[PDB]
């Protein structure tokens, strides 16, 4: 199972 | 034996038509188990192995709307690295992640990663400690400030150190036939005269799994790996690894040569012949 | 902008056998970006029928990719893969060899 959220960067 | 779990996602921008290109691509140990593609008809997560097909509707709409925000997340991204690298809107650009984790023999959690890259080259890492990152340079120490401020590499951690783990360990007992399997590798020599004073001899290694694999040539026992050509350990495309390893042999000689084979699927290392 | 040129490998899926149902595979990698050219070639001809792995990339970050199509070899004809990449100032064609 991966991530919810991705971060910006 | 110890396992791992791997997700590597790809985001390239097109500055002539459409949003940019994002795959997903997930592997348990060697083998692929799910997929992501943007240009795709589906715009969901596909299963790509038999094992994770038994996961329930809510899985498949949970890791859609999970690939749908890292899509969105890196089309942002792509716009503010542009301006961090101060770069025109005509060029092409590319964002790697690589993220995952390791467990032992038992299931006990082994190591955590998250790393980042711009254009194939290092941008920022989570370090093992799984408390600090690692910013490759100028535009990536900006990024750094900003996930130190938000705390990010404990959110991090928290996903490495129990979804990601808890995950794996599901996978690992769902497709136990497949994934705690060792596949041998099948051996053979070929003898190829260059000339009447020369041959080359090739040691084949096929149908072999998980990847991991080695290949030496020796002579009289002593490691041979002066002039020797080893080529990349390739899938043969049915979930199972090739690989091969070749020596010029003076003719007459051929019997001071020996191959040694070494994967974890033999009970004992094998050591070829002529 | 740091490119790497492919590296390229023209093999089949099991050890040939003249008349026997195959599949013939090209392993493209160690390359950047991940835009490439890749056909598979019957005695210079661009083969249709040719399906692709999932985008995917090692630790240093080069990309891989595995194309494959059905094949029956025979003791006469020439198969080939045809590589086009950006790195690549002309296609680079690799003759398909039983061993190799």
């Amino acid at each position: 199972c991966t991530e919810l959220k991705l971060n910006d960067y | 034996g110890s396992h791992s779990m791997r997700y590597f996602f790809t985001s390239v921008s097109r500055p002539g038509r459409g949003e940019p290109r994002f795959i997903a691509v997930g592997y348990v140990d060697d083998t692929q188990f799910v997929r992501f593609d943007s240009d795709a008809a589906s715009q969901k997560m596909e299963p790509r192995a038999p094992w994770i097909e038994q996961e329930g509707p809510e899985y498949w709409d949970q890791e859609t709307r999970n690939m749908k925000a890292h899509s969105q997340t890196d089309r942002a991204n792509l716009g503010t690295l542009r301006g961090y690298y101060n770069q025109s809107e005509d060029g092409s650009h590319t964002i790697q992640i690589m993220y995952g984790c390791d467990v032992g023999p038992d299931g006990r959690f082994l190591r955590g990663y998250r790393q980042d890259a711009y254009d194939g080259k290092d941008y920022i890492a989570l370090n093992e400690d799984l408390r600090s990152w690692t910013a490759a340079d100028m535009a990536a120490q900006i990024t750094k400030r900003k996930w130190e401020a938000v705390h990010a590499a404990e959110q991090r951690r928290v996903y490495l150190e129990g979804r990601c783990v808890d995950g794996l360990r599901r996978y690992l007992e769902n497709g136990k036939e497949t994934l705690q399997r060792t596949d041998p590798p099948k051996t053979h020599m070929t003898h190829h005269p260059i000339s009447d004073h020369e041959a080359t001899l090739r040691c084949w290694a096929l149908g072999f799994y998980p990847a991991e694999i080695t290949l030496t040539w020796q002579r009289d026992g002593e490691d041979q790996t002066q002039d020797t050509e080893l080529v990349e350990t390739r899938p043969a495309g049915d979930g199972t690894f090739q690989k091969w390893a070749a020596v010029v042999v003076p003719s007459g000689e051929e019997q001071r040569y020996t191959c040694h084979v070494q994967h974890e699927g033999l009970p004992k290392p094998l050591t070829l012949r002529w | 902008m740091i490119q790497r040129t492919p590296k390229i490998q023209v093999y089949s899926r099991h050890p040939a056998e003249n008349g026997k149902s195959n599949f013939l595979n090209c392993y493209v990698s160690g390359f950047h970006p991940s835009d490439i050219e890749v056909d598979l070639l019957k005695n210079g001809e661009r083969i249709e029928k040719v399906e692709h792995s999932d985008l995917s990339f090692s630790k240093d970050w080069s990309f891989y990719l595995l194309y494959y199509t059905e094949f029956t070899p025979t003791e006469k004809d020439e198969y080939a893969c045809r590589v086009n990449h950006v790195t690549l100032s002309q296609p680079k064609i690799v003759k398909w060899d039983r061993d190799m």
